[PDB]
DNA sequence: TGCACAGGATGTAACCTGCAGATACTACCAAAAGTGTATTTGGAAACTGCTCCATCAAAAGGCATGTTCAGCTGGATTCCAGCTGAA
C-alpha cells in the first residue's frame, strides 16, 4: 500500500472509510473515485470549522478540553453552524444566555 | 538552594490592575505633554490607549521568549519587540 | 482476541488529528468527541443523501464529484458551501495529480 | 490665598518637562504588565530591566501622544484635551485607522 | 438650472472614489519630475514606468493625505479644509514633526 | 522651457475629492504644491541615489520602487 | 528528477525557488530543508486569500477579471489584509468609497 | 536564442495556479498579476528578515522551518497568522511523510 | 615594517577589526571588502564625535561635568539633523524638551 | 580548556562587547574635562549599534539590487548617503572617504 | 409654517462591438532542480555553575484619594461679511 488515498488527496479524513461506506450506503449503483475524496474532504472542513470555534470558546472559558458545551456556544453563536444544526440537539450543551429586554429590572429597559 | 520541583508558594489572582494608573499619574504624563487642561474623560480612554500599547509590546516580546525557550522575559526581547513596532528604545542593550 | 471484537469505527482518531492540526495544544473530551462522531455522521448522511437524490433525479446510477458538490450547496448555508465547495475541489484536483 | 485655575497647571508643565523621571508609579506598572503578559502566557517571569525598558517606552509614547493630543485640542479652539483629540491624533498616526 | 453648493462637490467625491485613474496630467508631471531630479544629478533619462511609479506614488500620498486633512477639517467643525489641516495632518504624522 | 505650478487648481481639487473632500479653501492649492514638491524631492533624491550606484544613466521604475520601500512607501505593481 | 519538494509538500508554489531565495538573500548562513516548505505553504496560502477576495470583488462588480481595483477592494474590505498592507500602495487600486457623514445634504445627518 | 535572455524570473505561473484553485473561471489582469508578484516578493522578503533577525538574536546560523514559524506568528494579523502556521505545519509535515 | 592595527592605519579610534567582524557575522553579505569596515568605523566614529560635542555642551550648559541621558537627548532633540535621524527613537531617561504652547500661556491681564 | 575557569573568575562568563572603550575615546577627544555616566553610556553603545545595522542593512539591500556579493566601501558610502540627514552625510562622507584613502596609503 | 406631490435631471440598464490584451501552441535552452555519496558541523542533550528573580518583612512618608468651592471654559446661539462653488 504505498500511499493511502487520504495522503494523495492531502486528506486527513480517510478517503478510503468514505468510499466503502458512499457503496454500503445503497446511495447509488456505482461511486466515482472523486466521490468520496471530495467528501471526506468536506467532512474535513466542517470539523474543522466547528473545531476551531469550539476550542476558542473553551479558551473563552479559561478551558484547554474541548466539552459539550463549548461546542454549543460555538454552533449556536455562529448563524450558519447554526442553521446547518438547526434541527440538531447537543447533549449536554445547554443553551446561549439570553434574557429578554422587558424582563429586566425596571419596568422594561 | 536548588531544591523543589512550588513547594511557602505566592502568586494572588491580578485583575484590574490599569487602574493603577492614577488620575495624578495620567495628569503628569500630560503635562510632560504640554497640556494644560483635561477633560475628565480622559482617564479611562488613556487607560486604554496604554492598554493596547502594552498588549502589543507585550505580545511581541513573549513571542521572542518563547522561540528561544526561555521562561523569563528579558530586556532584550523588550527591545527588539519595540524596534520591530518602531519604538526603537536606547539604553537597555542591543 | 477476536471475537468480542466486532470492530465498531468512529471518526475519532481523524477528528483528533484536526483538532490538532487548528489548536495544538487544545483536548477534546469523550462526550464532546461523541457529539464530533454524530456531527460527521449526520452531515455525511445528508450529504449522501442528496447526492444520491441528484443522481436518481437525472437518472444516473453513479454518484461522482459533482454530485456531491451540488449536494453541498443545496445543504450548506452560504460562506459554508463556498469553503467546502473550495476545499472539495482541492482534495480532487491534488488526488487526481497524484502519483 | 489661591492662585488662579491654570497658574499650577502652567507650573506642573514646566516642573514636568524639566525633569526625566518616570511618572507612573513602579509597583502599579509592574503589577500590570505582568497582569498582561499572563493573559498571553501563563508561568513568566520578568527581568526588572524587562520592566523597566517597558515603562520607558510605555511613558515616552503617552508622553509624545499627549503631545500630538494637546495639538488637535488646540486645532479646535479648545485648551482642554478631550478623547475625540487622542482619537484624531491616533487615527492620523495610523494607529487605528 | 443650478445645484446647490456642495451637491457637485458630493457628485465628484463619489465619481472620484469610483475610479482608480491617475488624476494629474501627465505631461506636466513629467516635466516636474524631472526638473526635481536635474537638482540632484543631470542629464538624467528616466524610464516611462519610474515616471508612473512616482505619479501613482504621489497621488496615493496626496489623496490619503487630504483624507487626513478632512478630519482635521471637521475636527474643527468645519467642512472645508485649510492649510492649517494639512499642517496638523503633517505634524501628527511624523512629516513635519 | 509652470511646472510646479503646472500641477493644477483642478488637478488637486481632484485629488481631494477622491480624498473625501467636499470644500476647499483657496489657500489649499499653494499648500499642495509645497508638499508635493517635499514628496517628490525625498522620493527622487533617494532613486537617484540607486541609479549613480548603479552607474546609470537612466532612472528605472525599480530605482523608484526601492526609494519608496525605503521612505516607508512599498509600492506594488512596478517590480517587472 | 522524480517529484519536485512542492508536489511532495503538497504544493503549488516553487519550494526549490524559495529555498535559493533564501541561500542567495543572505538571511543566514545555513537554511534549513523545511524552511523552504514552511515559507513557500504561507506565500501560497496568503495568495490563495487575497485572490479569493479580489476574485469576489471582481464577481461583485460584474467582471470575470481581476484587475488592480479589486486587488485594493479585496485587501481594504478585509480588516487582517488591510493591516498586513497598512504600508503598502497598491497601484491603479484607487480608494474605498468612503464621505463623511457630517458631508452629506442638509446640515448634516 | 540565450542572449538577451537574462532570466527574470516572477511567481506569475504559481499566481495563477493558486487562482485556479480558487477561482476556476476568473481570469488575472498583467497589472493585476504584477500587483501579486509584488505582494508575494514583499511578503517573502519580511517573513525572511523576520526570520534572519529571530536566528541572529539567538545566535543561530541556521534558519528552519521554526523561525519561519515564529517570524509569521510577529508579522501576520491574529486569524491571517493561525491559517499561515496550519498551512505551513501541514506542508511540512506531508514533505517528511513524503518518500 | 608593515605593522599596528587597521585602525591606527586608517587613522581611527573606533575599532576597524571589529567592525570588520561585525559585517561579516551578521549575513549582510557574501563578501566584505578591507575597505567598507574603515569606511564604517569612520562614519561611526564621526556621529559619536557630533552627539558628544553637542551632549557635553548641553551638560556645561546645565552646569554637569558627568554626561546623562538628559544632555544625549536635550542634544538631539535641539539639533535638527540628529532629531530626524533619531525620529522613531527613545532615548531612555531623556525626558523631552521644554515647550508650552503658546495659546496656553496666560495674559491679557480681566471673568 | 577552551572555556575553563571554575577567588576568582566563576566559569568564565561569555565577554559581551561594547563601543564604550571607543565613545570614551572619543569624548576626550571633544571634551577633555567632560566624564559621562554608565546609563549614558548605555545610551551610545545602542546608538552606535542601531547605526552600525541600518548603514549595513541598506548596504546588504544595495549589494542585493545590484547583483553583488561584496559590500565594499562604495555600498557602505551609498547607505550614509540614504540614511543620514544633509550635513551630517556630507562630513559622514567625507571622514569615511579620508579613513580609506589614508588606510590603502599604507604599506 | 409644515408635509406631501409633481416635475425635470441624472444615472443605470440592456445590448452591441471593436480591440487592447489575454491566450494557446510550438521551439529552444541555460540554469534550475533533483539525486547519489561523502564529509562537516550546528546545536540539542545532559549536567550544573551561578545569576538574579520572586517573595517576605517592616517601617514610614510621598502621594493617592475624596471633597469643597467657584473661575472660566466649552457649548450653544445668533448674525452676516465675503469666500468659495456652480455655471
Amino acid at each position: 500500500k504505498a500511499k493511502t488515498r487520504s495522503s494523495r488527496a492531502g486528506l486527513q479524513f480517510p478517503v478510503g472509510r468514505v468510499h466503502r461506506l458512499l457503496r454500503k450506503g445503497n446511495y447509488a449503483e456505482r461511486v466515482g473515485a472523486g466521490a468520496p475524496v471530495y467528501l471526506a474532504a468536506v467532512l474535513e472542513y466542517l470539523t474543522a470549522e466547528i473545531l476551531e470555534l469550539a476550542g476558542n470558546a473553551a479558551r473563552d472559558n479559561k478551558k484547554t478540553r474541548i466539552i459539550p458545551r463549548h461546542l454549543q456556544l460555538a454552533v449556536r453563536n455562529d448563524e450558519e453552524l447554526n442553521k446547518l444544526l438547526g434541527r440538531v440537539t447537543i447533549a449536554q450543551g445547554g443553551v446561549l444566555p439570553n434574557i429578554q429586554s422587558v424582563l429586566l429590572p425596571k419596568k422594561t429597559e | 538552594s536548588g531544591r523543589g520541583k512550588g513547594k511557602k508558594r505566592h502568586r494572588k489572582v491580578l485583575r484590574d490592575n490599569i487602574q493603577g494608573i492614577t488620575k495624578p499619574a495620567i495628569r503628569r504624563l500630560a503635562r510632560r505633554g504640554g497640556v494644560k487642561r483635561i477633560s475628565g474623560l480622559i482617564y479611562e480612554e488613556t487607560r486604554g490607549v496604554l492598554k493596547v500599547f502594552l498588549e502589543n509590546v507585550i505580545r511581541d516580546a513573549v513571542t521572542y521568549t518563547e522561540h528561544a525557550k526561555r521562561k523569563t522575559v528579558t530586556a532584550m526581547d523588550v527591545v527588539y519587540a519595540l524596534k520591530r513596532q518602531g519604538r526603537t528604545l536606547y539604553g537597555f542593550g542591543g | 482476541k477476536k471475537r468480542r471484537k466486532t470492530r465498531k469505527e468512529s471518526y475519532a482518531i481523524y477528528v483528533y488529528k484536526v483538532l490538532k492540526q487548528v489548536h495544538p495544544d487544545t483536548g477534546i473530551s469523550s462526550k464532546a468527541m461523541s457529539i464530533m462522531n454524530s456531527f460527521v455522521n449526520d452531515v455525511f448522511e445528508r450529504i449522501a443523501g442528496e447526492a444520491s437524490r441528484l443522481a436518481h433525479y437525472n437518472k444516473r446510477s453513479t454518484i461522482t464529484s459533482r454530485e456531491i458538490q451540488t449536494a453541498v450547496r443545496l445543504l450548506l448555508p452560504g460562506e459554508l458551501a463556498k469553503h467546502a465547495v473550495s476545499e472539495g475541489t482541492k482534495a480532487v484536483t491534488k488526488y487526481t495529480s497524484a502519483k | 490665598h489661591r492662585y488662579r485655575p491654570g497658574t499650577v497647571a502652567l507650573r506642573e508643565i514646566r516642573r514636568y518637562q524639566k525633569s526625566t523621571e518616570l511618572l507612573i508609579r513602579k509597583l502599579p506598572f509592574q503589577r500590570l504588565v505582568r497582569e498582561i503578559a499572563q493573559d498571553f502566557k501563563t508561568d513568566l517571569r520578568f527581568q526588572s530591566s524587562a520592566v523597566m525598558a517597558l515603562q520607558e517606552a510605555s511613558e515616552a509614547y503617552l508622553v509624545a501622544l499627549f503631545e500630538d493630543t494637546n495639538l488637535c485640542a488646540i486645532h479646535a479652539k479648545r485648551v482642554t484635551i478631550m478623547p475625540k483629540d487622542i482619537q484624531l491624533a491616533r487615527r492620523i498616526r495610523g494607529e487605528r485607522a
